[PDB]
């Protein structure tokens, strides 16, 4: 586990989070759906709800 | 029209009396189509001229709200108009880039679902949005493609005829 405390001496801001985020173009039998960006390994690596 | 042309010769204020009484007359038809050339107008100028958006009637805010929930239907480039007065506002007023970076994406959006060849004069100024919010962010990378896209000489109606001329001896 990453512990990235917020330092002032650290100004390598963040833009990737700004932008929103993607999506992906799946299509189902009855038509095309669109559905929010998961990585491949994103469903084992995902934030935990719990 | 003859407001538009003193607006191209730097006029301005006697613009200003020209244009209020377009929408006395625009009343008085009963028409609301009209009403939102007439609108569409206002900022195109103010966008120009931003000095005068206190001389107004309506301030800016007022409109982009009206326009965003004008119908659902006979729009078609309402909507891309109004979205972009938005990002020019929210870039001006230095909102949170998450915000800004939201609404051009609005903007884009619905440029290039339509037709981007015919409506040239929107095009154009998505690319001269696009490349001064990248550029401001600091990423020359992303401005030079789009920089490739922004014409010249073009300029836009409104605002004079020598524009380009002097903008090119700018840079």
């Amino acid at each position: 586990p990453l512990r990235y405390e917020p330092n002032n001496r650290d100004f390598a801001c963040n833009i990737i989070d700004d932008l929103p985020k993607l999506i992906r173009f799946v299509k189902d039998s009855k038509r095309i759906n669109i559905v929010p960006y998961t990585q491949p390994n994103s469903l084992w690596r995902g934030p935990d709800e719990d | 029209s003859l407001a538009t042309f003193h607006s191209s010769f730097n006029e301005c204020d006697a613009a200003i009396n020209s244009f209020e009484e377009a929408t006395r007359i625009a009343r008085e038809n009963k028409d609301m189509e009209t009403l939102n050339l007439i609108m569409i107008w206002i900022i195109n100028f103010i966008e120009v001229h931003p000095e005068y958006a206190n001389r107004f009637y309506i301030t800016v805010e007022q409109i982009i709200k009206y326009l965003k929930n004008s119908s659902d239907v006979e729009d078609a480039n309402i909507f891309s108009n109004a979205y972009k007065f938005e990002t020019l506002l929210s870039m001006v007023k230095e909102s949170k880039t998450a915000e800004v970076s939201s609404s051009l994406l609005k903007f884009m959006a619905i440029t290039l679902q339509n037709v981007p060849s015919q409506n040239f004069d929107l095009f154009q100024s998505l690319v001269s949005y696009e490349v001064k919010f990248w550029k401001e962010l600091g990423y020359e990378s992303i401005s030079d493609v789009y920089e490739k896209f922004l014409s010249k000489t073009s300029s836009s109606s409104l605002r004079n005829y020598d524009s380009s001329i002097i903008n090119q001896d700018i840079k």
